[PDB]
């Protein structure tokens, strides 16, 4: 019903209508979550080598 | 071969369904949990519909209408009823009915109280059954849900011999192109103990569930008549018919509900697809005025009549969709 | 004039990329070596459709856009293609081994080593910029790059770039064209970890997509061209405000503001039409009644959901071609008396609508027919959340036997983080179910 | 993304000469190593098997492992014998006399560092090496010992590359000698731990096929083997020609094992042809789908009735119509959902691909894992017991150095790994 902000271009146009109205993480935290998986690897790495050198 | 799931297994209609179909030899039950079926006789609460029709290579069907608890949930009719025009408030087959919550219409419904109580006519409601508003609002506050305050019918159509009273059970069977089926056979759940109008505290004769009545198989057998006697009734003690006193009425009601709900429930043009066997309640005054009560998602049948609804149900709303290698059906046209 | 820089992720991210540049191309009249007749601002400017292209001295104009895949092969053929002058070496990054459709692949063991030289990029970038919005990021569900590594650049770049909006363009996984079994454990992993980090995020089913073409474009079996093709039409409607004069969502954070009430629940639903053969003989042109009916059709959808069962937040209208005010709001009233709009009581029940005269424009030799007006709906509606369970419903059937979590584990994972993306997943689900019933 | 193929032992030696025979001729390569064909499509993946030298000459990225020059010298005696680099012919004199302690621990011992030299010599000209393939029996001594030996210490080396084998398994069937399950046995347990994917071979389902189906009466290794070629072909199309999924090992490990110690998968072909007899009829799309899930179509001799699939893989080659072919896949597993696990969402998947094998028009290779192939191992542990029960022939192993404790030990490895199996066949 209610027809607003009628912005008009050459390109075209823009409106609103109404029918009805209502009623982080750091850079410190991210290197430690990259490193701390990449421990993980090594030490599984590490008990694969031990492993094999049994 | 065909595949269906069962998720509901108090479903006596479908439990028969199940059976029936397996029995063609042409149709594999699967797990509860298996993602890969045509069929889903679905449970009641929390069915899934989010995960229908997302199988690739498999047309789904399912056992309910998404939404239509908004016509089998007493609170939920009313306020469908009263918002949609198509019912509108001066609505003249449904009962005069307001929601309350406990401690909303409250104010409305004592607005209407009073006209009752200032013009000297019937003021009898029902939630238990009151000529009290008072005696009401402070059962609803102790219950603790939600309840729905109605305008009973203190002038009910009474049967002979007995002095009984009765309501109608018609079974309606919506298929996936919302064909709306009403089931040529109802039932009549009558009160074996004579209808008293002064007591409303004897619950016994103003209530015709099954449950309470089980005077039981006075009668008939069971507390229930079906529609060839009752027609017969109808003939002899009145002079007409089922068909034109009443059932016009009730064809009118079933088709006006679900009309009204179509577009926000339909799965025409949906991914999945739906049919559902509905319950409707009637009333039937004394001068053989029909009103509705409640409409039941979950519908229960009578013994007599599982063998020919169950199978009916195979027939239009499954084998429709997965066939196979005069109706008992009255098609509600629209 | 504020830019806009786009990031492409994986293979999925990638190949949509080069099929919305492509068609960005061909609306501002671009051609494959970077000249534009048109532009008579030799060298610079601040026009509207310089947010996404700068300007060089010898008159190219290059996309603000970079290419990162942890693989060589999909990326190569942006080198060697058609638009290979479009842009240059240091806007094209590629790995040597990709994440093996493993989220913790390509997010921890090959994420790390590769990260600082992608943000040193995108960095080179930004300071071309005079006012920098934000990130256009596209990237898959389902990919091990797109997954993975996606969410680790998403974080970074709330580190380095703290005031830039950034939108996401999301391939949500189907079975139908799915490349990897584990893309739901991909998928919910990756959600839960960009999910503050992301301001709107529009989401895309290729079974939605898949359907759309062989239904629509009579497409028996639709290729990554075809759903591609189609893809970029939707995101041109979306960004279509961002690169030409207008009123509406002229900036990033209008987005957020137009669209996304709640900041979790972020995930607009698009709805495109019409959609039509090229191959189709004969075509009765449709009207703004008729294209905007089709918003309301679950079978035009982005993703197959149903929105009667649920409540908007938002909801606006995009429309390109021949159409005016009028016959829209007259459209409008018909569609609200049919069909079932609910909006919640805490927003007003309205449409904000954008015009742009210009027509859809065409790939030469593509699927799509010439059409005289289009339509992209954008709702925040409850009924999107429909995805988020079917997606961890799938998750819960592998969790529960820990199927497949081995390999997340071997790359440094943690088991943890499962169950941690999958708890962020039901308190997503939970509050689409308070907003929406 | 190079992957470096090996080939231990005369059994591993005689399908392997037999496997690069086949793709040779796929890709157009002659036994001179010259490019002769009509279609870009066989050069596009071409550098995952084949190395380039100057002239455009392609060489098989191989390796020939023996410990005895009498198989080896008939491979560069036979057909493509040329093609291989010469170089890469490492071999012994003294043999394993079908003996896993002297493959694994003596003889092999002595040969395995003059093999990885040639190993590592191939890994380093990889501009990005994915991982290794090897071709072996488990019933034998060289390739059973010596090459589940080099296993282990190419997974000391390159222990972040994919290791897959194409495993041989043993039958009375078709049995040169008794010790058979004990190699076998021995080679399951290292196998489980030192592989990624190990294609099960299994000699009597080859034997029952050929004998059966194809209706020879008496089928040579010859026989076996032309289904043995059909079937590594068709499980590595996808690695060695264009398509939708590109291309490498990991991917295909990622999405078919669920759980790392079962990673035994049931190979199938279709259609089942003898050599030499020529088919003039073209299967259909559904009779494609139908026999490659068909028992008598696995090279495993297991039921797969008898069990749930975890994860398929299916490769259809030809000229057909994808959509026939997607329809007739998801008839499969809607008509059959019950031997395919429900705790796998969409554990089915299947690619296409334009270029047939030759002689026939259109094929279908299946890569099943099955619970069911339990069978197969159970078969090996009741074939080992009945022997170690009373410690028969057990002084060939002891001679060599090895104690009855690790036989012991091995067999309680595979029991577990049958239970494993078990355990998700009940889920
Ligand atoms: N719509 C569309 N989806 C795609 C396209 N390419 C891949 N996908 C989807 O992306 C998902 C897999 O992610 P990919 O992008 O292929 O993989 P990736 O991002 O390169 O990550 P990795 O290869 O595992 O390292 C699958 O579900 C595909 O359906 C595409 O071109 N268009
Ligand atoms: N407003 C009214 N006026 C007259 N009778 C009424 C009435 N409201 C209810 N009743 C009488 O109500 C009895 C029981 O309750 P109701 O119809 O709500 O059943 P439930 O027990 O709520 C539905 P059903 O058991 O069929 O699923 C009706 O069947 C009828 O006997
Ligand atoms: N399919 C096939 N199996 C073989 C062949 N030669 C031997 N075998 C099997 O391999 C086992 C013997 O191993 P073998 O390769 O001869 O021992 P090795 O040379 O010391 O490795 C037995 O179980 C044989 O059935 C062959 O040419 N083809
Ligand atoms: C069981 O789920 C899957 C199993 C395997 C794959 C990928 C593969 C695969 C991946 C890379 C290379 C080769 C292969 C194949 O040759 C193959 C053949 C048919 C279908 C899939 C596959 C992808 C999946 O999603
Ligand atoms: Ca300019
Ligand atoms: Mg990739
Ligand atoms: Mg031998």
């Amino acid at each position: 019903m209610e027809v607003i902000e009628l912005n008009k271009c050459t390109s075209g146009q823009s409106f609103e209508v109404i029918l009805k109205p209502p009623s982080d993480p750091s850079l410190e935290e991210i290197q430690k979550k990259l490193e701390a998986a990449e421990e993980r690897r090594k030490y599984q790495e590490a008990e694969l080598l031990k492993h094999l050198a049994e | 071969m065909y595949t269906f799931v069962v998720r509901d297994e108090n479903s006596s209609v479908y439990a028969e369904v199940s059976r029936l179909l397996l029995a063609t030899g042409q149709w594999k039950r699967l797990r509860k949990d298996n993602p890969r079926f045509n069929l889903m006789l679905g449970e009641r609460n929390r069915l899934p519909f989010g995960r229908l029709g997302h199988e690739p290579g498999l047309v789904q069907l399912v056992n309910y209408y998404r939404g239509a608890d908004k016509l089998c949930r007493k609170a939920s009719l009313v306020k469908l009823i009263k918002t949609s025009p198509e019912l509108s408030e001066s609505c003249t087959w449904f009962p005069e009915s307001y929601v309350i919550y406990p401690t909303d219409e409250r104010e409305v419904f004592l607005a209407a109280y009073n006209r009752r109580r200032e013009g000297r006519e019937g003021n009898v409601w029902i939630a238990l059954i009151s000529s009290e508003a008072s005696e009401l609002l402070d059962f609803i506050d102790e219950q603790g849900q939600v309840h729905v305050i109605q305008k009973y019918l203190e002038k009910p159509l009474l049967l002979e011999p007995g002095h009984r009273k009765f309501d109608i059970r018609s079974w309606v069977l919506v298929d996936h192109l919302y064909n709306i089926y009403l089931y040529r056979e109802g039932v009549l759940r009558t009160s074996s103990e004579p209808y008293n109008s002064a007591n409303f505290q004897d619950k016994t004769c103003h209530l015709t569930n099954h449950c309470i009545q089980k005077n039981y198989g006075r009668y008939e057998e069971g507390n229930e008549m079906f529609f060839e006697e009752f027609n017969q009734y109808l003939m002899d003690a009145l002079n007409t018919t089922l068909e034109n006193s009443i059932l016009l009425q009730i064809k009118h009601i079933i088709r006006s509900c679900l009309m009204c709900i179509e577009p926000a429930i339909s799965t025409k043009h949906l991914h999945y697809q739906s049919f559902q066997l509905f319950g409707f309640d009637f009333m039937v005054d004394e001068e053989l005025k029909v009103w509705l009560i409640e409409v039941n998602g979950a519908p229960a049948c009578a013994q007599k009549l599982y063998a020919e609804l169950c199978q009916g149900i195979v027939d239009v709303a499954i084998s429709s969709v997965f066939p196979l290698a005069t109706s008992i059906f009255i098609k509600l046209h629209h | 004039m504020r830019e806009c820089i786009s990031i492409h992720v994986g293979q999925a991210g990638v190949q949509i990329g080069n099929a919305c540049w492509e068609l960005y191309c061909l609306e501002h009249g671009i051609q494959p070596d970077g000249q534009m007749p048109s532009d008579k601002t030799i060298g610079g400017g601040d026009d509207s459709f310089n947010t996404f292209f700068s300007e060089t001295g010898a008159g190219k104009h290059v996309p603000r856009a970079v290419f990162v895949d942890l693989e060589p092969t999909v990326i190569d053929e942006v080198r060697t293609g058609t638009y290979r002058q479009l842009f240059h070496p240091e806007q094209l990054i590629t790995g040597k081994e990709d994440a093996a459709n493993n989220y913790a692949r390509g997010h921890y063991t090959i994420g790390k080593e590769i990260i600082d030289l992608v943000l040193d990029r995108i960095r080179k970038l930004a300071d071309q910029c005079t006012g920098l919005q934000g990130f256009l990021v596209f990237h898959s569900f389902g990919g091990g790059t797109g997954s993975g590594f996606t969410s680790l650049l998403m974080e970074r770049l709330s580190v380095d770039y703290g005031k830039k909006s950034k939108l996401e363009f999301s391939i949500y996984p189907a079975p139908q064209v799915s490349t990897a079994v584990v893309e739901p454990y991909n998928s919910i992993l990756t959600t839960h970890t960009t999910l503050e980090h992301s301001d709107c995020a529009f989401m895309v089913d290729n079974e939605a997509i898949y359907d759309i073409c062989r239904r629509n474009l009579d497409i028996e079996r639709p290729t990554y061209t075809n759903l591609n093709r189609l893809i970029s039409q939707i995101v041109s409607s979306i960004t279509a405000s961002l690169r030409f004069d207008g009123a509406l969502n002229v900036d990033l954070t209008e987005f957020q503001t137009n669209l996304v009430p709640y900041p979790r629940i972020h995930f607009p639903l698009a709805t495109y039409a019409p959609v039509i053969s090229a191959e189709k003989a004969y075509h009765e042109q449709l009207s703004v009644a008729e294209i905007t009916n089709a918003c309301f059709e679950p079978a035009n959808q982005m993703v197959k959901c149903d929105p009667r069962h649920g409540k908007y937040m938002a909801c606006c209208l995009l429309y390109r071609g021949d159409v005016v005010p009028k016959d829209v709001n007259a459209a409008i009233a018909t569609i609200k008396t049919k069909r079932s709009i609910q909006f919640v009581d805490w927003c007003p029940t309205g449409f904000k609508v954008g015009i742009n005269y210009q027509p859809p424009t065409v790939v030469p030799g593509g699927d799509l027919a010439k059409v005289q007006r289009a339509v992209c709906m954008l709702s925040n509606t409850t009924a999107i959340a429909e995805a988020w369970a079917r997606l961890d419903h799938k998750f819960d059937l592998m969790y529960a036997k820990r199927a497949f979590v081995h390999w997340y584990v071997g790359e440094g994972m943690e088991e943890g983080e499962f169950s941690e993306a999958r708890e962020d997943m039901a308190a997503l689900e939970k509050d689409y179910e308070e907003v929406g019933v | 993304r190079e992957i470096v193929h090996i080939q231990a032992g005369q059994c591993g030696n005689q399908i392997g000469a037999k496997f690069w025979e086949v793709i040779s001729d796929e890709h157009g390569i002659d036994p001179t190593g010259s490019y002769h064909g009509d279609s870009d499509l066989q050069l596009e993946r071409i550098n995952v098997y084949y190395n380039e030298a100057t002239g455009n000459k392609y060489v098989p990225r191989a390796i020939l492992v023996d410990l005895e020059p009498g198989t080896m010298d008939s491979v560069r005696s036979g057909p493509f014998g040329q093609i291989f680099r010469p170089d890469n012919f490492v071999f012994g004199q003294s043999g394993a006399g079908n003996n896993w302690a002297k493959g694994h621990y003596t003889e092999g011992a002595e040969l395995v560092d003059s093999v990885l030299d040639v190993v590592r010599k191939e890994s380093e000209s990889c501009d990005c090496l994915q991982g290794f393939q090897l071709t072996h029996s488990l019933g034998g001594g060289t390739g059973s010992g010596m090459g589940t030996l080099l296993i282990s210490k190419i997974r000391e080396e390159y222990p972040d590359r994919i290791m897959n084998t194409f495993s041989v398994m043993p039958s009375p069937k078709v049995s040169d000698t008794v010790v058979e399950p004990y190699n076998a046995t021995l080679s399951v347990h290292q196998l489980v731990e030192n592989t990624d994917e190990t294609y099960c071979i299994d000699n009597e389902a080859l034997y029952d096929i050929c004998f059966r189906t194809l209706k020879l009466t008496t089928p040579t290794y010859g026989d076996l083997n032309h289904l043995v070629s059909a079937t590594m072909s068709g499980v590595t199309t996808c690695l060695r020609f264009p398509g939708q999924l590109n291309a490498d090992l990991r991917k295909l490990a990622v999405n078919m094992v669920p759980f790392p110690r079962l990673h035994f998968f049931m190979p199938g072909f279709a259609p089942l042809t003898s050599r030499g007899s020529q088919q003039y009829r073209a299967l259909t799309v559904p009779e494609l789908t139908q026999q490659m899930f068909d028992s008598k179509n696995m090279m495993a001799a297991c039921d797969p009735r008898h069990g749930r699939y975890l994860t398929v893989a299916a490769i259809f080659r030809g000229r057909m119509s994808m959509k026939e072919v997607d329809e007739q896949m998801l008839n499969v597993q809607n008509k059959n959902s019950s031997y395919f696990v429900e705790w796998i969402p969409n554990n089915v998947k299947t690619a296409v691909c334009d270029i047939p094998p030759r002689g026939l028009k259109m094929s279908a290779t299946f890569i099943g894992n099955s619970t069911a192939i339990q069978e197969l191992f159970k078969r090996i542990s009741e074939q080992f017991t009945a022997m170690f029960r009373r410690k028969a022939f057990l002084h060939w192993y002891t001679g060599e150095g090895m104690d009855e404790m690790e036989f012991t030990e091995a067999e309680s490895n595979m029991n577990d790994l049958v239970s494993e199996y078990q355990q998700y066949q009940d889920a």
